[PDB]
């Protein structure tokens, strides 16, 4: 029974070494003398080993993603299986079509993994059993199952969550004992040792929110990793702790590592000035700065310490990914005035403050900035922590933004964070013209909920032109069918080929309108001239033709 | 569409005998490469080509129950019945969408030219052709609204943008007749009757290139 | 915009319709409907009381609706109002209403062919619909004297 | 005592007793014996066109019985 999970750990298993870890731990010294140790060892080498491949990125040997989903009865799908993609997923349609609520069901998937992170014997998210239930479906239960990749030694990790519509006879329950069996691994291996944990993370709708600039939320919390989790598949980048991260970061940056450790300093001398003055009647100030000495020893040890890299370094990286994705903005840099802290970026040269950034420019930096926080935060132990495992769900990625700005914004998301399995769900076809056909799923313009499969488009969609993806992927004409000034070619060459290609009564003033309509340089006028010359001369092939002919 | 020649029937479906059996108990393979010869593998519905394919019934073998093992009525279908919904243009649409339809009032690519009745345009769109009034009207109409010619839109814009790709070719090619003399400028048309056939679309270039 | 106003509003009218509050017309509501189910016109002497019955209610509900057709609106002709523009502009919604089968007030539409909630529906039709909802809602409570209130002046941004 | 709860839970049970099984049986028994009693002479031109609200009687009569296919108050029973 042990030889057996010995020799499966032998043969390659995270799993199998686990449970020789949790019975061999609690004994003494000499019988666990090296025991602990090369199963320790051999978990941290399975979830630490890496290689800097041609390229100069890092890639982990285990890389953890998701590798199928099916939803049962959940929402307006009968029984949808998705099958997705290593580095990218794309999945579109019309409106209508579940495409928000795969990303829903999987960030209620991922929910547990970040709960049972987080807390030991913790309860992640639960679905709904107003909504999420099949108005149309009998069963009246409905079930969310995934299935997780961890490298060669686990090949599946599965989970179901399952929800029943009150007043059934069986009261239907989830299955996911091995997302809390990996998430115990991390947990209890990260408070031993520092590891890199993954990035979950959920950018839906409601990260188009304004900026309020006047947040002054719970003061002292924003720099412990695991604050890094604190509602991260809520929907919304929490921009609010990025910017107080940004503020703390500037603040040490500027003072407490320039010249050393200096503000706290100078008010324990004003105390060591104020002590023996007489009546001592500070009774309220004694005692709380006395214990922010100890939280900046007991939380800054990290950030100095080993686990944690430089804090100038976080700041660098951080900047340089904003500067690196956000498309025009190019340095984020902090003013500090009397009484107040603000940040500004360089938005297409100009000083600008983040409450008066535009609500494209601005609602995008609070996905990356946010992203990057996370990622410099839970993946401290790499030279480039935007290179660390995990799994993003951003809904609609080409919210808000120009379309010569999407042109390039899944190029940078993906050449940022090269380890981070993207599942985005966008709508226009100038995204779909910068990813592969592989990495698409689609649903069809008939999609009534019976499908079990979700494929890829036919043509290739990396180089197309974006009106070969509009009308090939999308379903859409690139002239609107709504409009009679559009089918103007089409009559012209109805009434055209009525009299055999002379412009005698119609197709001269349908002709005249169009030349009044479009314009004199208009390529619809190109066309229509070049048509005139061939079927006027067509006629003379017809008369060759019958000279020959007879 | 093309002048489909039906050349031979093939003696598979000689032994099975329609009202005994239905039509899934003979294997889908033995016919494709009989009728691949004189379709060039391709839905001659859409005048398509076949990246998946399934047998297409021109009269629908619910109402003419003894019509199915004739070969008259097997046809090619631009995709297949296994998408969970299927296309919406050739064969599954006449099946699946449209709606009430006779038998007459179709045209049969075997015999019937579709080339002076219905007119593909240099726009990708088809209209009936000049002159024609009444029953064959009627017929032209009903066929590209049970067909979904005018239709489905990837079907549309790539015929569209099949047809507009030669647009300089038909141009540049026309433009020099009184450069060229006779027999060596009706031997450009002889090439293009030599060249549109290893193409997806045929009859589409055929009426871009001549009438 | 005000879409939770305009669901107020929306169900609001629904149960206004039809009585009103006059009371006149209330007071035409219940006991009209309870003649044929108990005596039905005197031991069915007249059975349907002419068809008075129909045509909209022997045109007395139409008494508080003749000078309310265009001179004010009728709640119904603003619950019909509302209700054909929403339909008409709003894409793959054909058909809105407000149901209490349950114990809740909560509307309902026709996304494509299935009835479903509001909060049962995308993000991005039920934004366009909150949006042609409330604008015709604000129309037609600021042009009572307008036979069609969508034709009315303004500037929407 | 919470005299919030009732009345949510009042308007509740008279929502689902108002468009559903509700106080309208009696209503159409007494419409069915009042027009039996006068189509019991003649003239049944009344009856025939009117059959439609006598078979939707048995067709309300239908739908109830799973209400009451168990030992458990009713919705219109605890009103
Ligand atoms: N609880 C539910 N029961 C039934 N159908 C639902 C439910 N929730 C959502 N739907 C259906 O799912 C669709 C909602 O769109 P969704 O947000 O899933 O996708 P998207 O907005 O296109 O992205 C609609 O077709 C709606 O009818």
């Amino acid at each position: 029974m042990t030889k057996q999970y010995e020799r499966k750990a032998k043969g390659g298993n995270l799993l199998s070494a686990f449970e020789l870890y949790q019975r061999n731990s609690d004994k003494a010294p000499g019988l666990g003398e090296m025991l602990v140790g090369e199963w320790f060892e051999m978990c941290r080498d399975y979830i630490q080993d890496g290689h800097v491949d041609e390229s100069g990125i890092f890639r982990p040997d285990n890389a953890f993603y998701l590798r199928r989903l099916t939803l049962k009865d959940f929402r307006r799908f009968s029984l949808l299986e998705i099958k997705l993609e290593e580095d990218l997923t794309v999945i579109i349609g019309n409106n209508g079509k579940g495409k928000t609520s795969i990303l829903y069901a999987i960030a209620k998937t991922l929910s547990w993994f970040v709960a049972n992170i987080l807390k030991e014997g913790g309860s992640g998210q639960r679905l709904s059993e107003m909504t999420d239930i099949k108005n149309d479906a009998e069963d009246r239960y409905s079930d969310v199952s995934s299935t997780f990749f961890f490298g060669k030694g686990l090949k599946s990790v599965p989970i179901r969550l399952s929800r029943s519509a009150l007043g059934t006879a069986e009261r239907r329950d989830s299955e996911v004992k091995p997302a809390k069996d990996l998430a115990d691994i991390w947990r209890v291996i990260n408070e031993v040792n520092t590891i890199n944990l993954p990035t979950f993370a959920l950018y839906n709708v409601e990260r188009s929110q304004p900026f309020n600039r006047n947040i002054k939320d719970n003061t002292g919390r924003r720099e412990e990793r695991f604050d890094a989790y604190s509602q991260t598949l809520g929907g919304a980048g929490r921009f609010d702790h990025f910017v107080e991260w940004y503020i703390y970061l500037h603040k040490r940056t500027v003072s407490d590592i320039s010249s050393s450790i200096k503000e706290l300093e100078q008010q324990v001398n004003d105390l060591q000035r104020t002590v023996d003055g007489g009546m001592v009647s500070v009774k309220s100030l004694l005692e709380q700065m006395k214990f922010k000495l100890s939280e900046a020893i007991e939380r800054n040890d990290a950030a100095v310490s080993s686990r944690v890299l430089t804090e100038s370094v976080q700041k660098s990286i951080v900047e340089k990914a904003i500067c690196s994705v956000v498309p025009s903005i190019s340095n984020i840099w902090v003013e500090m005035i009397t009484g107040s802290d603000l940040v500004k970026v360089t938005n297409d040269g100009h000083d600008v403050t983040i409450d008066q950034l535009s609500d494209g420019l601005r609602v995008f930096l609070s996905l990356v900035a946010d992203l990057a926080r996370r990622m410099v935060m839970l993946n401290p132990l790499l030279e480039n922590p935007l290179e660390g495992r995990g799994i993003v769900l951003i809904d609609q990625i080409e919210l808000h933004l120009h379309p010569k700005w999407q042109q390039e914004v899944i190029l940078n998301l993906r050449s940022a964070f090269p380890n981070i399995q993207f599942i985005i769900t966008t709508h226009s076809p100038i995204v779909l013209s910068t990813i592969e056909k592989r990495c698409i799923r689609e649903f069809e313009p008939n999609d009534d909920g019976d499908q079990s499969f979700l494929d890829s488009p036919d043509m290739q969609t990396k180089g197309s032109e974006n009106a070969q993806i509009l009308e090939q992927v999308m379903n859409v004409h690139s002239t609107p069918p709504g409009i009679a000034e559009s089918h103007w070619l089409g009559n012209f060459e109805l009434l055209l080929l009525d009299n055999s290609g002379e412009l005698d009564n119609h197709s001269q003033v349908l002709y005249d309108q169009i030349k009044a309509h479009f314009g004199i340089d208009s390529i619809e006028l190109k066309k229509a001239d070049s048509l005139i010359r061939i079927n006027k001369m067509k006629n003379k092939l017809n008369k060759i033709r019958a000279e020959k002919g007879k | 569409m093309r002048e489909l020649a039906r050349l031979e029937r093939p003696e598979i479906l000689d032994q099975y005998i329609a009202g005994q059996n239905d039509w899934m108990e003979i294997d889908q393979s033995a016919v494709w490469p009989k009728l691949t010869e004189m379709q060039g593998g391709f839905c001659a519905y859409c005048e398509c080509r076949l990246n998946r394919c399934h047998i297409e019934h021109f009269r629908p073998r619910g109402k003419f129950p003894a019509l199915t093992f004739i070969w008259n009525n097997l046809f090619g279908s631009c995709g297949d019945s296994r998408k969970s919904g299927g296309w919406s243009r050739c064969g599954i649409y006449k099946d699946n969408g449209a709606g009430a339809y006779n038998a007459d009032d179709l045209i049969k690519p075997d015999e019937e030219n579709p080339d002076d009745y219905l007119l593909f345009l240099t726009t990708g769109e088809v209209v009936p052709a000049i002159g024609l009034t009444g029953r064959a009207l009627k017929k032209a109409q009903e066929t590209i609204r049970v067909f979904n010619l005018n239709g489905d839109i990837k079907l549309f814009g790539s015929r569209r943008t099949a047809v507009q790709a030669i647009m300089p070719n038909v141009e540049y090619l026309y433009t020099l007749l009184e450069e060229f003399d006779e027999d060596d400028w009706n031997e450009m048309l002889r090439d293009e009757l030599e060249k549109i056939e290893s193409d997806e679309y045929k009859t589409a270039l055929k009426h871009a290139w001549t009438f």
